[PDB]
């Protein structure tokens, strides 16, 4: 089974600097790096067989280590306009799973996460003013999946608010605890609040 | 360089039925090889972009069998038989005949199902946000179809726009429902100033208004 692990990326202001890559598991083979934004949509940027997107040369430095198979993307003096998530690519058979770049003059600002309580019982979580994106969340560590609602982020005057809602039998809250666990990587956040009713 | 050209929405389809989407090339992608290099991928929710069909009409490892695309070297389209809830997601059209490498914008596959009335929920302001010195009104309207829905918010019987943040889920691949988080915030200070908060949602469901209140004097 190939598997395309990729990592790195995070936040810089505009002009900083930033090395993501990925590793290929499972000498043969293309590695490219495709970015994904909601303004551009998926859009190519870089190739070693090394090739350059009009718009990133000079940028970007494509390169790999084939004995770890472990390629590299150097991302200096980044411009707003590269934000983005970034997939290792092997055309055309293989995807990363992503990592997100932001370039912005914004600085990284951790969540505050507040617990929502009031036959199914609905509770929620509020994750607000926080930046870069992603934060991650999760209820009873996974074990509620089922009925979850996590809603995308919204940017407001320069911070991001996410929710997210669960919902459960009655039966099962207050009397059994519920949790959302709340982490944010960009701010070394990790939260584990607990829904306790009124 | 080539350009991919998809719509951004396939017709809506219901399940068990047969779904089409189209993709056209700028330059053709057929070769004197009698090869097509024509390549789809889904992007499911969340989740990265995976392969589909490569060189045209070849099945990628591990994809349904009810998947398929025929075309010539610039109209292609992909076909998904009986399609089930799970093959919600962006479809992407792709080449590989010269740099740079380039995608279509992708086309949302449109599930239609039976109507659902929105679940809705609201819930006032924590004690801990409460303590930071902001107030946050919070409405989820959950699992609700078809997809359009308007929010409006009251506090004490009058309408407030500003404070409001709306966000959307994508159509869930279990049920082909949405959903909708409808938060307005205020602060401490105006927050224990008013008595009712309240949201209402109108959805082609119901020619009556859902709506959920709370008033902090109960």
């Amino acid at each position: 089974e190939v598997k395309v692990e990729e990592s790195g990326g995070g936040l810089v202001q505009p002009g900083g600097s930033m090395k993501i890559s990925c590793v290929v598991s499972g000498s043969n083979y293309w590695m490219s790096w495709v970015r994904q934004s909601p303004e551009k949509g998926l859009e190519w940027v870089a190739e070693i067989r090394t090739y350059y997107a009009e718009s990133v040369k000079g940028k970007f430095t494509i390169s790999r280590d084939d004995s770890k198979s472990r390629l590299y993307l150097q991302m200096n003096n980044l411009r707003t306009e590269d934000t983005g998530i970034y997939y290792c690519f092997l055309p055309m058979d293989y995807w990363g799973q992503g990592t997100s770049v932001t370039v912005s003059s914004a600085k990284t600002t951790p969540p505050s996460v507040y617990p929502l309580a009031p036959s199914m019982v609905t509770l929620g979580c509020l994750v607000k003013g926080y930046f870069p994106e992603p934060v991650t969340v999760t209820w009873n560590s996974g074990s509620l999946s089922s009925g979850v609602h996590t809603f995308p982020a919204v940017l407001q005057s320069d911070l991001y608010t996410l929710s997210s809602s669960v919902t459960v039998p009655s039966s099962t809250w207050p009397s059994e605890t519920v949790t959302c666990n709340v982490a944010h990587p960009a701010s070394s956040t990790k939260v584990d609040k607990k829904i306790v009713p009124r | 360089d080539i350009v991919m050209t998809q719509a951004a929405f396939s017709n809506p389809v219901t399940l068990g039925t047969s779904a089409s989407i189209s993709c056209r090339s700028s330059k053709s992608l057929l070769h004197s090889d009698g090869i097509t290099y024509l390549y789809w991928y889904l992007q499911k929710p969340g989740q990265s972009p995976h392969l589909l069909i490569y060189h045209l009409s070849n099945l990628a490892s591990g994809v349904p069998d009810r998947f398929s695309s025929s075309g010539s070297g610039t109209d292609f389209t992909l076909r998904i038989s009986r399609v089930e809830a799970e093959d919600v997601g962006i479809y992407y059209c792709a080449h590989n005949v010269e740099l740079p490498r380039t995608f279509g914008g992708g086309t949302k596959l449109e599930i239609k199902r039976a109507d659902a009335a929105p679940t809705v929920s609201i819930f006032p302001p924590s004690s801990e946000q409460l303590t930071s010195g902001g107030a946050s009104v919070v409405c989820f309207l959950n699992n609700f179809y078809p997809k359009d829905i308007n929010v409006k918010w009251k506090i004490d019987g009058s309408e407030r726009q500003n404070g409001v943040l709306n966000s959307w889920t994508d159509q869930d691949s279990k049920d082909s429902t949405y959903s909708m988080s409808s938060t307005l915030t205020l602060t401490k200070d105006e927050y224990e100033r008013h008595n009712s908060y309240t949201c209402e949602a109108t959805h082609k469901t119901s020619t009556s208004p859902i709506v959920k209140s709370f008033n902090r004097n109960e």
